[PDB]
DNA sequence: CGCCTAGGTTGGGTAGGGTGGTGGCG
């Protein structure tokens, strides 16, 4: 996250660290659904282009946490992968079209003051919550700058980082860009001359952009943290996996068997 | 299946269940109007 | 004692903490 700050102890209760086995490393951003599903982007598992290509064995689930590097004893659980299910028609090879991928967990995880689901949208908070200049909230343990170059500043945090953002006209997004976007996606972020800054960046990728639905209080998440060009560039936006239009492919999997 | 928690999904242990705002929420809030 | 900074699937923020049960010093 760039330019955000500390998160408070159990505000994003349902941030989830993916985790690899070995070696030992953070891989990306994910958030609780229920006791036993688990929601990212699909490039944080697979994304050929890369060599990249985890399958459940390689990884494992961290929930609950808030030190990006500490083991927080009693406090965070871990959790390993029955099954990954990548969206069937994300799009790899191009611009990520469809960037959303589903893990079951081998057993259900307890719930706690830390570790608790957030609510997946409805049509009704979709339609009334999706709208330019409406706020958001992206959560992760991704970098504070752009660590592929010479930059000043620490490249990862200490602690969980949070910040808030604005949605942006799809006009906006679109012209932001070359990579060509879809219905799929949306993009977040304050403007250049708007005053504020923040991004998500490298690392954040799988992470929550949650809205509070003031019409019942409930955290709903909108988007997955998926891709951007840089990190909190002026006239750049970061895009995000659009959750509700993918409801129904989530909705699938999730409601197939008992 | 499903699982467990999506009637108290969305409500945090240390935030709407004990009537508490956190830092910035009322930012989104804000931004809704 | 009152401090000091510490391993562990882990820092040092302090010997509790959003969590156990733990030292070594002057
Ligand atoms: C990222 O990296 C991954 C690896 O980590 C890599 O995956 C590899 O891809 C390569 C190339 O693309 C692929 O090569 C192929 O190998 C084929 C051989 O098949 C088998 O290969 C190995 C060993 O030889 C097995 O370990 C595999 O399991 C595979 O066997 C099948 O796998 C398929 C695909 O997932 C499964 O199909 C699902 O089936 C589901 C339901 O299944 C059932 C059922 O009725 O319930 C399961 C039952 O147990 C079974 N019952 C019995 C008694 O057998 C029945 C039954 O088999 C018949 O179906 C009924 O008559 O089926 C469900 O329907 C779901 O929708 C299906 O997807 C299935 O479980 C396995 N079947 C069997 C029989 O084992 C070659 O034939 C082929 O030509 C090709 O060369 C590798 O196989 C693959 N490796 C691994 C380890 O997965 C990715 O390529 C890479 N990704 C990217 C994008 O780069
Ligand atoms: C995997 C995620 O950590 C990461 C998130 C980046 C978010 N950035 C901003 N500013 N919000 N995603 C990526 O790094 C993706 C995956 C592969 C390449 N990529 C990019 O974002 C590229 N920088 C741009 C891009 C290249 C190809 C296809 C889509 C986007
Ligand atoms: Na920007
Ligand atoms: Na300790």
């Amino acid at each position: 996250i760039v330019e955000g700050s500390d998160a408070e102890i159990g505000m994003s209760p349902w941030q989830v660290m993916l985790f690899r086995k070995s070696p030992q490393e953070l891989l990306c951003g994910a958030s609780l659904i229920s006791d036993r599903w688990v929601l990212t982007a699909a490039h944080c598992l697979l994304y050929p282009p890369w060599d990249k290509n985890f399958t459940e064995n390689d990884l494992l689930v961290r929930i609950g946490k808030h030190s990006r590097t500490r083991y927080e004893r009693n406090i965070e659980k871990i959790s390993m992968l029955e099954k990954i299910y990548i969206h069937p028609r994300y799009n790899w090879r191009e611009n990520l079209d469809r960037d959303i991928a589903l893990m079951k967990l081998k057993k259900p995880v307890a719930f706690s003051d830390y570790i608790h689901p957030v609510c997946l949208p409805d049509r009704e908070t979709a339609a009334s919550l999706l709208q330019a200049g409406y706020k958001g909230r992206v959560t992760g343990w991704g970098n504070l700058k752009e660590t592929w170059t010479a930059n000043v500043g620490k490249g990862q945090p200490s602690v969980l980082q949070v910040v808030n953002l604005p949605i942006v006209e799809r006009p906006v997004c679109k012209d932001s860009t070359r990579i060509r976007i879809t219905d799929n996606m949306f993009c977040a972020g304050y403007k250049p001359d708007e005053g504020k800054r923040g991004d998500a960046c490298e690392g954040d990728s799988g992470g929550p952009f949650v809205m509070k639905s003031p019409f019942n209080n409930r955290w709903y998440q909108m988007g997955i943290v998926s891709w951007g060009e840089g990190c909190d560039r002026d006239g750049k936006y970061g895009f995000y996996t659009h959750v509700f239009r993918l409801k129904k492919w989530i909705q699938k999997v999730i409601d197939q068997f008992g | 299946t499903f699982g467990s928690g999506e009637a108290d999904c969305g409500l945090r242990p240390l935030f709407e269940k004990k009537s508490l705002e956190d830092k910035t929420e009322r930012e989104l809030l804000e931004s809704y109007i």
